[PDB]
């Protein structure tokens, strides 16, 4: 019964024997694959290659079940699995060859780890390694005695539909503890909200991490006193209290009165709670997909109003949210706006990005402020972008830096990871080493790619957008070209054509074949600026909500104030200097002044020289 | 637990308290008022106190007037 | 006015806290009832019930 082995380690046959646990579910294959790995003639040491954290523990956990439920072959039948933990690494060497000598000897003894190259040489000993892939290729593939005896077994996370299963497997085990009745609808969203924004702890932990407090939520909700119970028991608890007080007080001609009373109110109190847990008992405590939603937007910090959503509306209404956010220059949302539904809805293929817009134009435009715009109205995140800056990346040693540090050495990769549905953008990509450009290709192309330690990225629910300078001078000179017009009013196919045609000069003929759409912005005239001064005057108002101010500026001074900074190569920069120099020097002023201008209203006009400020009730 | 465990005596107290404290003209409800409180309740364990002790109610109310103003 | 007048190995291996609120000694706790709610709801679950 290997003795030695049953005390240095801790014995899975044992504990599954019972079945306290709950079963390993979702788990059909990798069983399989180890006990078909187990009887093969050569390399019959299977080893769990995969990241931390994605039920390594389990595949064992299943092996050793699997003997009491009879469902191992002939090879594998009543053997029992022994898992030596790394916490117990002269006298380490004296117990590991008994084990061994133990192992070979009884015949039925599975070694489990997370000297013995002598021992795997042989295939005395049928160990099957959970380590992981970086350490499997530091120490494993190192030694090539070990090289032809184990044999590597990929174990990741499963799929969505076998998640959904693993859930409604266990679905008694949680519905009996609290009683809470749990829909089959809840599941579903459940593990949609669980992938589509915790995606850092993998499989199953990331999707069965949602029920803890939904159904709370509403079991605490039912389970308190309606002004009821409450008031019947403080009035029980006052007269027992008077009832003691006058027990101690010796004066027992009250102490029949106060009984009296004290029985009445517990007779009345045990008939309420009777009619109460009746009713509440007539009911069942069915779950809502709402709860859900509610965990999930506090466990991200993402409103319920995006979050609540049907997936349908949210296409129509990004067209809107560009409008409404960037002024002007349709012509880009309205080419942004018809690629990435044909993506989203399937037609193009899934491994490659939604997105692959390149910028184009003069500097200022405000390129920034509409790919935050298409972030916000996508995703609901305006944080979630990854900015890479490629002025850095222009020697050679540079090219590993994004995709992680080689062994031996000691970014963009590990930050996508964790945000697989980011928004990422690129700077100065006219000027970068020529690796990026065939990274930038792969990632287009395949979808995904894999750092130095062997971990497998994804890039399929990234939109990569490149921003580029180049050809800015082609634009200019357009403008100018005639008098008393300019290339606004030419067709946006042809310039999207000549820009194109002098794009591929500096770049390669197959990077822009999978751009779904070139983009290239307008520039800005008197009249744009107009409105972008009213847009910062409403956001100033909304900045100052707390205090309870209303803002108003006339056209005048938007008119005024839009000249001061004109410049279409700046763009907008000196219009947020002229702002801030101008109406928030003598605003900061009357608020600093005693709470002046508090709980009032402030109007901006000018009046040809300054600007007047007008002060009145709101 | 202030007011969970006050009898019905403890509260006529107070309330005597603050009916004198209104026409003494006193903004204060002082440890004075408290007192008088206590010596119009003939009822609780502390009246036999006073009682035993040769504690009437005019003596008292007497005797902490002229300490007050 | 004077002469007129269950687990035990837990008690003594740690401090029993509700009998000392019990006698209504410690101070108030007043502003916490989020994390006392909180807390609650977390505690009242088959999975993940054990706050930090
Ligand atoms: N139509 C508009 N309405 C309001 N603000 C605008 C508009 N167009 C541009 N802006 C503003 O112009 C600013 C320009 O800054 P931004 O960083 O976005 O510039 P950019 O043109 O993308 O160039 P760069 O890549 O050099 O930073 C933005 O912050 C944005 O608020």
């Amino acid at each position: 019964n290997t003795p030695t082995l049953d005390s240095l380690a801790r014995d899975l046959t044992v504990i599954a024997k019972d079945g306290t646990l709950d079963p390993v579910i979702g788990r059909d294959k990798e069983i399989t694959r180890v006990i078909e790995v187990l009887s093969r003639r050569t390399k019959n040491n299977p080893v769990l290659i995969g990241e931390p954290g994605v039920g390594k523990t389990a595949i064992a956990e299943g092996l050793a079940q699997a003997i009491v439920n009879n469902e191992v072959p002939e090879t594998l039948k009543d053997k029992r699995v022994m898992s030596l933990d790394m916490g117990t690494v002269g006298e380490f060497e004296e117990r590991l060859k008994k084990v061994m000598e133990e192992i070979q000897q009884a015949g039925n003894v599975i070694l489990f780890i997370d000297i013995l190259k002598p021992a795997l040489a042989r295939g005395e000993l049928q160990c099957i390694g959970a380590t992981t892939l970086d350490e499997y290729r530091k120490n494993i593939e190192k030694d090539a005695a070990l090289e032809r005896r184990f044999q590597p077994v990929q174990v990741d996370e499963p799929s969505v539909v076998d998640t959904v299963a693993i859930l409604k497997g266990l679905r008694d085990r949680y519905e009996a503890h609290h009683r809470i009745n749990i829909s089959d609808e809840a599941i579903e969203a459940a593990v949609k909200l669980s992938n589509r924004y915790v995606s850092d702890r993998f499989l199953p932990d990331k999707a069965i991490d949602l029920i803890d407090e939904a159904s709370s939520k509403v079991r605490l909700k039912s389970h308190t006193t309606p002004n009821n119970l409450k008031e019947i028991e403080q009035e029980i608890e006052k007269v027992k209290n008077e009832k003691d007080a006058a027990v101690h007080a010796q004066e027992f001609e009250n102490a029949a009165n106060l009984r009296d009373k004290q029985t009445k109110l517990e007779k009345q109190y045990e008939e309420a709670k009777n009619e109460w847990k009746n009713a509440q008992n007539g009911m069942s405590t069915s779950l809502s997909e709402e709860d859900i939603a509610e965990v999930i937007a506090g466990w991200t910090g993402i409103p319920l109003t995006k979050i609540n959503e049907t997936e349908s509306e949210k296409l129509l209404s990004l067209e809107d949210t560009l409008h409404e956010r960037v002024i002007g220059q349709k012509d880009a949302v309205n080419s942004i706006s018809k690629a990435v539904r044909r993506a989203r809805a399937g037609l193009k293929d899934p491994k490659r990005p939604i997105g692959s817009f390149i910028f184009l134009g003069p500097t200022g435009v405000g390129k920034t402020e509409l790919a935050r715009a298409l972030a916000e109205s996508m995703f609901g995140d305006d944080d979630a972008m990854i900015r890479v800056d490629m002025s850095e990346f222009m020697e050679k040693h540079a090219v590993s830096r994004l995709v992680g540090a080689p062994p031996g050495y000691v970014q963009l990769t590990e930050k996508v990871r964790r945000k697989p549905y980011s928004v990422i953008l690129f700077d100065e990509i006219e000027k970068a080493h020529p690796d990026v450009f065939n990274i930038l290709l792969q990632v287009l192309d395949d979808g995904h790619l894999t750092d130095t330690k062997g971990r497998t990225v994804d890039f399929r629910n990234t939109i990569i957008i490149m921003t580029s300078n180049v050809g800015a001078q082609e634009l200019q000179d357009q403008r100018f070209a005639g008098f008393g017009g300019s290339s606004d009013g030419q067709d946006y196919e042809t310039i999207r054509k000549t820009m194109l045609k002098e794009l591929k000069n500096s770049f390669r003929p197959e990077f822009l074949n999978r751009v779904d759409d070139i983009i290239v912005f307008h520039k800005l005239t008197k009249e744009e600026l107009k409105e972008i001064v009213t847009m910062m005057v409403n956001k100033l108002t909304n900045r100052l909500s707390e205090q309870n101010i209303n803002i108003i500026v006339t056209d005048k001074a938007k008119d005024k104030i839009a000249e001061e900074g004109y410049d279409p190569e700046y763009g907008a920069r000196p219009l947020i200097r002229a702002i801030q120099k101008t109406i928030e020097d003598n605003l900061s002023e009357l608020i600093l002044d005693g709470n002046q201008i508090e709980g009032k209203k402030v109007t901006v006009d000018h009046d040809g020289k300054e600007f007047k400020y007008d002060i009145a009730e709101q | 637990m202030l007011f969970g465990r006050l009898t019905e005596r403890a509260q006529r107290v107070l309330a005597h308290a603050q009916e004198e404290a209104i026409r003494l003209n006193h903004s204060n409800i002082g440890t004075e008022h408290l007192l008088l409180g206590l010596m119009k309740e003939p009822e609780g364990i502390a009246a036999k106190v006073l009682e035993s002790f040769n504690i009437t109610e005019d003596k008292v109310i007497e005797e902490v007037e002229k300490l007050i103003g | 006015v004077v002469k007129a007048l269950n687990t035990p190995t837990l008690d003594s291996l740690a401090r029993d806290l509700t009998v000392i609120a019990k006698d209504g000694t410690l101070d108030p706790v007043i502003g916490r009832d989020k994390e006392i709610t909180r807390v609650i709801e977390v505690l009242s679950r088959r999975t993940k019930n054990n706050p930090v």
